[PDB]
This record gives C-alpha cells, sequence and structure tokens, in this order.
C-alpha cells in the first residue's frame, strides 16, 4: 500500500508582512517538492530525485496553483478572524493535509481532507468523501457553504482521478527507492555508568520506510516498561535511525538481546553486545 | 492559544569518526505555533552555515523540522544545539553526544 | 500533483 500527501500550512504575522504559505508534498515517507512563499523566487521545487524529470509544464503549473492557494489561504485567515472575532494584531494558522492511499494493485483505498485552525481540528472530508465533519461553530458556517457551492464533489474528483493517477506515476518513476525497502544498519554498544550498571544501546541506522520495531529481552522477557526509545528520527538522507536503551546490572549484558523488525529485514533480527 | 513545547533530538547523520567529515543533526518536533530559533552551536559558539528541512506537520498538527551542517568531530569540541520557542521561558541547550 | 480547486474559501 502506498500513499500521497500535501501538508499545506497558512501563518499569519502582523507587523511582518503577508502570511507565509509553505507546502510540501510526500509519497509515502519520501518528500518529493516544496513550496515556500519566503524564498527568493517563489516555485514548486524538486526534493526528491524521481520529480526531476519532470518538465515544465508541470514545474509551472504547480507554482502556479502554489500561488493562487496561497492567496486563497490568505483570505482563509481573514475570514476565520471574523468567524471567531479575533483581532488584527495576533498570528494564526490554518494547517490542511490531504491526499490518497492506494493498494499494492493501485486502486484507490481512502481519500483525505482535514484542516486545523490554531492547532484545533476544523474541517475535515469525510471517508464518504460527500460529507464533511466540523468541530465548532465557525467550521459549521464553513461546512454549509462547502455543501451549496458542491466542494465535496470537486475534492473527490481529484482523490479519485489526478491523486490516484500521480501517484502511480510517482511510484513507478521512483520505484527504485519507493517500492525498495532500505534495511537498518545495526549494532549494539556497551557505555558503563558505574562499577555496578551499565548502558546497552541498541541502533537501527539508514532504514526506509520509517516504520521499525526495536526491543529489548532479558533471558527472552520482553523489557519495553524498562527500555528509552527515542522517536524515530530523520538521518537527513532520506533515510531514518532509532535506538533504544537499557541500564542493566553489572554482569547481566549477554542475556539482553535487541531484536529488530523491519520491512527491509527478511527475518526478525536479533543482536548482543560483541565485547 | 494552543502551545507545545519542542521536542529536540541532536545527533550525526553516520557514527561519529575523529577528523572523518559528517553532518550534525537538530531535529526538532511537537510544537506549536510554528515559530521557533534553531542554532548550531560549536564550542558556545553559533554556526553560520546552517541549513533547515521545510516545515511540516504531524498528524496531530505539531510541527517538525531538521536544522543540519557538514561538521567534522574531534575528541575535543563540543557541539550542541540551542532551541527557542514561545513556551520556552529560556532557550534550552541540548548537548550533542555521539553515543546518542 | 497538488489539487486545482478554484478559490476554495472558508
Ligand atoms: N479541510 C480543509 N480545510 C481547509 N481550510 C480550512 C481550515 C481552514 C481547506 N482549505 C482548502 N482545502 C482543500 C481544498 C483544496 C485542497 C488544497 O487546498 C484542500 C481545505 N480543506
Amino acid at each position: 500500500s502506498h500513499s500521497m500527501r500535501y501538508f499545506y500550512t497558512a501563518m499569519s504575522r502582523p507587523g511582518r508582512g503577508e502570511p507565509r504559505f509553505i507546502a510540501v508534498g510526500y509519497v509515502d515517507d519520501t518528500q518529493f517538492v516544496r513550496f515556500d512563499s519566503d524564498a527568493a523566487s517563489p516555485r514548486m521545487a524538486p526534493r526528491a530525485p524521481w520529480i526531476e524529470q519532470e518538465g515544465p509544464e508541470y514545474w509551472d503549473g504547480e507554482t502556479r496553483n502554489m500561488k493562487a492557494s496561497a492567496q486563497t489561504y490568505r483570505e482563509n485567515l481573514r475570514i476565520a478572524l471574523r468567524y471567531y472575532n479575533q483581532s488584527e494584531a495576533g498570528s494564526h494558522i490554518i494547517q490542511v493535509m490531504y491526499g490518497c492511499d492506494v493498494g499494492p494493485d493501485g486502486r484507490l483505498l481512502r481519500g483525505h481532507d482535514q484542516s486545523a485552525y490554531d492547532g484545533k481540528d476544523y474541517i475535515a472530508l469525510n471517508e464518504d468523501l460527500s460529507s464533511w465533519t466540523a468541530a465548532d461553530t465557525a467550521a459549521q458556517i464553513t461546512q454549509r457553504k462547502w455543501e451549496a457551492a458542491r466542494v465535496a464533489e470537486q475534492l473527490r474528483a481529484y482523490l479519485e482521478g489526478l491523486c490516484v493517477e500521480w501517484l502511480r506515476r510517482y511510484l513507478e518513476n521512483g520505484k527504485e527507492t519507493l517500492q525498495r525497502a532500505d534495511p537498518p544498519k545495526t549494532h549494539v554498544t556497551h557505555h558503563p555508568i558505574s562499577d555496578h550498571e551499565a548502558t546497552l544501546r541498541c541502533w537501527a541506522l539508514g532504514f526506509y520506510p520509517a516504520e521499525i520495531t526495536l526491543t529489548w529481552q532479558r533471558d527472552g522477557e520482553d523489557q519495553t516498561q524498562d527500555t528509552e526509545l527515542v522517536e524515530t528520527r530523520p538521518a537527513g538522507d532520506r533515510t531514518f535511525q532509532k535506538w533504544a536503551a537499557v541500564v542493566v546490572p553489572s554482569g547481566e549484558e549477554q542475556r539482553y538481546t535487541c531484536h529488530v523488525q523491519h520491512e527491509g529485514l527478511p527475518k526478525p533480527l536479533t543482536l548482543r553486545w560483541e565485547p | 492559544m494552543i502551545q507545545r513545547t519542542p521536542k529536540i533530538q541532536v545527533y550525526s547523520r553516520h557514527p561519529a569518526e575523529n577528523g572523518k567529515s559528517n553532518f550534525l543533526n537538530c531535529y526538532v518536533s511537537g510544537f506549536h505555533p510554528s515559530d521557533i530559533e534553531v542554532d548550531l552551536l560549536k564550542n558556545g559558539e553559533r554556526i553560520e552555515k546552517v541549513e533547515h528541512s521545510d516545515l511540516s506537520f504531524s498528524k496531530d498538527w505539531s510541527f517538525y523540522l531538521l536544522y543540519y551542517t557538514e561538521f567534522t568531530p574531534t575528541e575535543k569540541d563540543e557541539y550542541a544545539c540551542r532551541v527557542n520557542h514561545v513556551t520556552l521561558s529560556q532557550p534550552k541547550i541540548v548537548k550533542w553526544d555521539r553515543d546518542m | 500533483r497538488v489539487a486545482q480547486l478554484e478559490q476554495v474559501y472558508i
């Protein structure tokens, strides 16, 4: 299964110029485009190698759409001020995420469109792609306007059509990276904390996609509740990192095993500290 | 009026080797609103050439960004990430530990 | 490619 997701952020900044509009696009865990209204010459720009082959009609077209969206979102920030009776002096944020999920055969699984105003749910397109769930009185005003203007049908047309079509195209063009899991490189480090205790840290580096499981066992007993597990983090080269650590009594180190589960690994992986 | 303070991780792209070129990363996430100030420090002083990723957000609407710069770790040089945000009483400094 | 909806005001 695969996904395409776009994330738009619009942020007002009174006495600091017009609102900033930033948009990013992902296929699965890979960012492929960006637009930033604060760039020197604002344009949709490539962020993955497999999108670079797109020609001028693509980039000019996306740039045109981004500029128009920035203007619309700037107006939407103004409308929100009215709905919520807010002052022109405060900074506010609209966030929108939308896109489509497809199955292994390329058929649409689900469409998405949901948003937040100042970090709180605002309005979301329901799974039926025909109705809206509105979080508050303001979003209810929007819901009615959108029912009147047949917005759901237009969005449905995108999600079922163009969204799926281009996702399939991106998946084929970037198949060597997007459809080839990168297994983690793994190792265990050992760090004495005192003469009586030591940290064992199990590393997973350079993996893709981001989903992974990293656990410690003592004598084959799971130690999840005594494990420090850091949030999965970007390496900076389109792959990910994670580690899991336990503090163990000195002398118990060889009883501890680290277990790694990842799509890029054929079978569950088990490691120990090798002195 | 929703506010969430940033989570911070400082780390290298590859396992550190003294004298070997690398990238120093500061990953800030889980924050709201979006304005944030992130500096990478070498021995307490701001590094000038720092780039960052494009602002994005998680399913719960919290923002995340990666700040990074090329660096060559040595035995004695100290590195750190300094983060400021509306939720922070003082800027938070997290030291780089090659073991984390 | 991004959605191409015309002037979607809230
Ligand atoms: N849920 C939602 N909330 C929006 N605005 C809100 C929260 C103030 C919103 N604005 C535009 N869209 C869709 C229309 C075209 C797509 C790209 O822009 C998304 C939206 N979807």
